[PDB]
């Protein structure tokens, strides 16, 4: 979570410009409870969960 | 009463209920009370929650072995005794057994 | 008597230059915000025991004097403990003064032996 | 290559250094010389703090440590064995292995001379006949031509006799133990008959 | 190695001194000719033994309490969590890129304190109490420890007053 | 925010700051509890404080338990949450009430931190995700 | 005659390096055997398990709180042995063969090893003569011969100890109507049980009269995990006495599922890699 | 007693015997 | 002497392809531990590394 | 000197049975780590082991 | 690095450009699952690497559907 947040908190709209970010997230074996997708759920405004 | 890892609110509620129902008396009539509370709360380290049941056993073993009585020992949540010993086993670096308990369960 | 070697969370290693305490023995820590009592868990070798603490080890310095008590944790027993609240180390928590102790007994004990069991259900 | 056989076999990584040092020193026949230099180095680390700083401090570089150990050991009867040994232990940061390599070197030397240190605990101080009849009883507890190095002690709790302490084994030839195992046997018989 | 044969090396056993007196005049100039390649030895200070992933192992720091705020020479705060026999493992309150092997660690003598009081009301702090909203430092405020003990059994009464959430499901 | 404090140890911050932020917020709210006023504290994602403490323990080479959490991860949450108390009349009558927030994984409350904080606290507010899209918001099971 | 034959033997010493978690590290004991029973200076025995290059790993048959670093360990000279023989019938012994019934020491008995290699291919023969258990569900449907191993598997409180008990009592009933050469001397091994249930069971076996043929080996729930681990082997040696001298024996290892938990405890405290359900390989 | 610092050897390598045998066998004349 | 800072980039000399290491941690015996931006097949022990 | 090969069998001298070892590894300090074909109960740490 | 193990192997199956000869390489990696569990470690690794999947079921294999392509 610390590495993912240190990467992710830089992709922000500030008072200078903006970065609209679209980040595809591989969910291993469609398990949204896996910690590597579950950590990056709170890092996003809009989550677009594609289902099998 | 050996409250092993009790919540402090529920321990205080049990103490006040024992005062109210009369099985614990305060002040000068303390000798006519019927229970001994031994309290290791949740806010304590796992070394303290692992031995509160042994302290309740010691207070009851005095009444059994010296006074010659039939004692009641209320070990409240024996599972919390188990989980406190699991925590002191993990802090001592012992390899946990099956589902996550101590190898000496 | 002995001095603190390592403080890793609730686990405290204490070094005794002379005679080691037994396993399950109690150790008072001299000079602390509260009464900190350690209980010996194992002998690590090199004259060092490994203890588990009964309180918070925050504020513990390597080299703090730890005294041997020579026994396990001894709690007050008797009819004077009736209606009283004790913690693990036998201290009064209900703030009603001291605990009238007929005796002080170590909390660690063997089970009653086979000749001492009763055979009637 | 062709090194002498070690007198007794030992454990790893602090005693293997001692076994190698012993085989090198017996190949050069300087066995008592380098033991004396090892004792002098024990006292050297005892004396000065700047010398044991090169063995305990982890922030001294290897270059400082190997150059101090090289430059201070240039002369003065230190053998090439001891000087190369301290270069080899200073190159690796293993100068702390000295205090544990000398005791294994001592055990190796105390095995090449076929000797044995012992401790005789007697109830009264010995005479020059109470001692001479003891060592011939004590020499049957070594299995070869091992010459024990008598060490006498006093303890009044023995009621006469002697206890040998070989640090490997202990023979209790006392009377105070004999009247202890007498009473145990006589009480274990009267409960049977 | 054994202890019974190693504790008898505290006694002198040489019976010859042709090297102890030789290097004792020779030790000090040989030490001094690399005195600038030395670092000043620490007893009550600490020097960073190693660092990585927000953990600094610190040699020295002979009198840190467990949980005490330590400060590095870069001004980054630490917290001495596990005191060991040979080092202190501290946890770094920020980036460890400014902490190198060989940096000096200074204990502060304080277990981890935070600003509490009436002045912190209405403010946005970080996890250590320091303000991040950018409207000045916290005034009207005294410090207090974060590892205070909870109130006991006798320091409580029964929970009787309702706290209204305003949501019908939880309040009903 | 005339009455609200905010202790914000974000995801960019170092893991000891995320571990320490509930204790900072509770020591701030114990001013109000201990001086006769009333407090209310919300630890939003206490399941991220446990992750931060797991990171610090696993990098300090502490012995792990299940889900690689240390042995004192129950003690971590319990010695924080037991500071939320209703003090008696002689200590001022103040109170501090805590609302820890635990994110479960598809309702699996049999996970380690969820079972720890469920055993610690005085009740749950469950928020099932099947009730959420059924129109029931707040999705209180 | 004890006085003229008295030499105090040369006792080989060993310091305790480090004790704890039921396993001591013992310096010295340079001539100790693997699996040899050693004796600490507190009286508690121990088995020399892992002979290492610098120390000996001794599992402690009992509580390890009485052992300190620097205690002396004396080697007894032989592998872990229990007293076997006709003097064990009637006696309630612990995991190492020491009697806990309080009726004095085991007389008319002989020491023998607990870890004996089982008899080979050519030592067996077919199981021909029956062993009646007195449970007609068993003796009609699941018949059991002499020389068989029969698992009594079930849940908690489904009557497994009762089938064992009825087999032991029926052996007492049949032993009064048969000649000497075909008499079944039972052993009950109580591993991990409560001491109260072993006490009530010894009362039952002596009030029905079945204790005349029964040995009772009890390593209960408070006993140390090496003692629960070793008590089936002690009982099997005590019954191997009757197996090896032409007689017939019955043995109930009650709850081997608790012996495996004791062994899992011993292995996981020895830092051995666990396997399926955290059991050793 | 300052000799207690040198009680336990702190080995930064496992194959130290090979390095000291590379330096002590050439000490033989 | 003078270990590089953490996250700093190092350039390995003598490699066929441009091999860039990034310092991840200080190991403690004047050793940094690095992750490699290209393949480490072909690295020799003792090969010189120039800090940037 | 002259360590046995891996998979070569060794004979322990002075045992209750024919304890045959079989060399599995070369541990590194003239030590070969063997697997015993019979029970090692009764082995002493000085026992002479011949190599076949 | 068991993902990097199969990743650096399966990325060499490429259709080269016209500048580099136009040659191709088609990989057909074969992963065996255990009781249909494609949620294993190596199975999800190679499923995340490769383009397609030819998934073969045991329950369709004994229904006479052979090749048992799900
Ligand atoms: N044949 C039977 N007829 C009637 N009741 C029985 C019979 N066998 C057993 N019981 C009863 O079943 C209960 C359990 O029996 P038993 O003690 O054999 O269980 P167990 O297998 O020992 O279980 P556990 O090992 O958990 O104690 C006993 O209290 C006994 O009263
Ligand atoms: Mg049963």
């Amino acid at each position: 979570a610390t590495d993912l947040g240190g990467l992710q908190e830089r992709i922000t709209t500030t008072t200078k410009g903006s970065i609209t970010s679209v980040q595809a997230v591989y969910v291993p074996a469609d398990d949204l409870t896996d910690p590597a997708p579950a950590t990056t759920f709170a890092h996003l405004d809009a989550t677009t969960v594609l289902s099998r | 009463f050996a409250g092993v890892g009790e919540r402090t609110r529920e321990g205080n509620d049990l103490y006040r209920e024992m005062i109210e129902s009369g099985v614990i008396k305060l002040g000068a009539e303390r000798g006519n009370s019927k229970c001994t509370l031994v309290y290791g709360q949740m806010n304590e380290p796992p070394g303290a929650r692992a031995r509160v049941a042994l302290t309740g056993l010691t207070v009851a073993e005095y009444f059994r072995d010296i006074e010659g009585q039939d004692v009641l020992l209320f070990v409240d949540n024996i599972f919390r005794f188990t989980q406190a010993n699991s925590e002191v086993s993990a802090l001592l670096g012992r390899i946990p057994s099956a589902v996550g308990y101590q190898p000496t369960l | 008597a002995g001095y603190v070697s390592q403080v890793i969370g609730p686990v405290v290693d204490v070094r005794f230059d002379g005679e080691l305490p037994s396993i399950l023995s109690s150790l008072e820590v001299e000079g602390h915000s509260v009464r900190l009592v350690l209980e010996v868990a194992q002998h690590m070798g090199d004259n060092t025991v490994r203890c588990i603490a009964m309180d918070s080890t925050d504020g513990l310095v390597r080299g703090q004097k730890v005294v041997d008590t020579g026994s396990p944790i001894k709690v007050p027993v008797g009819r004077g403990t009736l209606g009283r609240i004790m913690n693990v180390i036998g201290e009064p928590v209900d703030e009603q003064g001291p605990i009238d102790a007929a005796d002080i007994w170590s909390i660690h004990r063997e089970a009653p032996e086979f000749t001492e069991q009763s055979t009637e259900q | 290559l062709k090194l002498p056989t070690a007198p007794l076999q030992l454990s790893g990584t602090s005693a293997q250094i001692a076994t190698l040092l012993w085989q090198v020193a017996a190949k050069e026949n300087q066995l008592d010389k380098v033991q004396d230099e090892l004792y002098q180095f024990i006292e050297l680390f005892k004396q000065h703090s700047e010398l044991r700083r090169l063995a305990t401090d982890p922030f001294v570089p290897t270059l400082v440590r190997t150059k101090i150990i090289s430059s201070v050991l240039k002369d003065s009867g230190a053998s090439e064995i001891t000087k190369k040994l301290f270069e080899a232990l200073a190159d690796e940061g293993a100068l702390s292995a000295l205090l544990e390599v000398t005791v294994n070197y001592e055990e190796l030397m105390l095995a090449h001379k076929k000797e044995v240190y012992c401790t005789v605990i007697t109830a009264e101080p010995l005479d020059k006949l109470e001692r001479v009849e003891l060592t011939k009883k004590a020499e049957k507890f070594v299995d070869a031509g091992f010459k024990l190095v008598m060490q006498e002690k006093i303890d009044k709790k023995l009621l006469g006799g002697f206890v040998i302490e070989f640090s490997d084994r202990r023979v209790d030839m006392s009377t105070a133990k004999k009247v202890e195992e007498f009473n145990n046997f006589v009480n274990k018989l009267v409960l049977s008959i | 190695a054994d202890a019974k044969a190693l504790d008898e090396l505290r006694k002198p056993k040489f019976s010859s001194k042709y090297l102890i007196q030789h290097v004792s005049q020779k030790l000090i100039p040989a030490v001094k000719e690399w005195e600038k390649s030395y670092q000043p030895p620490v007893i009550h200070l600490g020097r960073v033994l190693s660092v990585g992933d927000g953990i600094a192992r610190v040699y020295g720091l002979k009198s840190v309490q467990a949980g005490e705020l330590v400060c590095f020479d870069s001004g980054v705060k630490g917290m001495a969590l596990n005191l060991q026999a040979d080092h202190v493992g501290v946890v770094v309150f920020g980036n460890d890129s400014v902490i190198h092997q060989g940096d000096l660690v200074y204990r502060t003598g304080q277990i981890v304190n935070v600003p509490i009081g009436p002045g912190t009301l209405g403010r946005v702090t970080d996890g250590l109490g320091q303000p991040i909203d950018g409207k000045g430092p916290l005034t009207n405020v005294r410090s207090s420890l974060v590892e205070v003990k909870a109130p006991g059994i006798i320091a409580r009464q029964s929970v009787r007053e309702p706290l209204f959430t305003g949501v019908k499901a939880v309040d009903a | 925010m005339r009455y609200t404090i905010m202790v914000s140890a974000t995801a960019s911050d170092a893991a000891p700051l995320q571990f320490l932020a509930p204790y900072s917020g509770c020591a701030m709210a114990e001013y109000f509890r201990d001086t006769g006023k009333h407090g209310l504290i919300i630890y939003d994602d206490l399941s991220k404080q446990s992750v931060a403490y797991r990171q610090m323990s696993l990098l300090l080479r502490r012995p792990p338990g299940r889900e690689a959490f240390p042995g004192d991860v129950f003690y971590l949450h319990s010695r924080l949450l037991e500071r939320a108390a209703k003090l008696s009349k002689e200590l001022g009558g103040g109170s501090l009430t805590a609302f820890p927030v635990i994110e479960t994984q598809a309702g699996d409350v049999s996970a380690y931190i969820a079972t720890n904080v469920i055993s610690i606290t005085d009740g749950q507010i469950f928020l099932e995700t099947e009730l959420f899209y059924k129109g029931i918001r707040p999705a209180l099971n | 005659e004890w006085e003229k034959s008295y030499q105090p033997p040369v006792i080989h010493l060993g310091r305790v390096l480090s004790v704890g978690d039921g396993i001591a590290r013992v310096y010295g004991l340079k001539s100790v055997q693997a699996g040899e029973l050693v004796c600490f200076d507190s009286g508690v025995k121990g088995m020399a398990l892992n002979l290492q290059a610098d120390h000996v790993g001794v599992v402690v048959f009992g509580n390890d709180s009485v052992i300190h670093q620097g205690d002396l360990v004396y080697r007894t000279g032989q592998i872990v042995n229990v007293p076997i023989g006709p003097g064990t019938l009637g006696r309630v012994t612990d995991g190492l063969g020491q009697p806990i019934d309080g009726k004095g020491p085991l007389t008319n008995v002989r020491s023998s090893l607990v870890e004996v290699k089982a008899p080979g291919i050519i030592a067996r023969q077919s199981v021909r003569e029956p062993l009646f258990t007195g449970v007609k569900a068993v003796d009609a449907l699941v018949p059991i011969g002499r020389g068989q191993r029969e698992l009594i598997i079930g849940d908690r409180q489904t009557g497994k100890t009762a089938v064992a008990i009825d087999a032991i009592i029926h052996q007492k009933n049949c032993n009064e109507q048969v000649p000497k050469a075909q008499r079944v001397y039972c052993v009950y091994v109580a591993v991990g049980q409560k001491r109260s249930t072993v006490a009530q069971l010894v009362k039952l076996f002596t009030q029905t009269g079945a204790m005349r043929y029964t040995i009772m080996v009890s390593a209960t729930a408070s006993d140390a995990a090496p003692l629960q681990f070793l008590a089936p082997y002690s009982g099997c040696a005590m019954a191997e006495y009757f197996r090896d001298t032409g007689k017939h024996g019955l043995i109930i290892y009650d709850d081997l599922s608790k012996q495996s938990v004791a062994y899992r405890q011993m292995s996981l405290l020895l830092r051995r890699p666990p396997g399926r359900e955290a059991f050793p390989g």
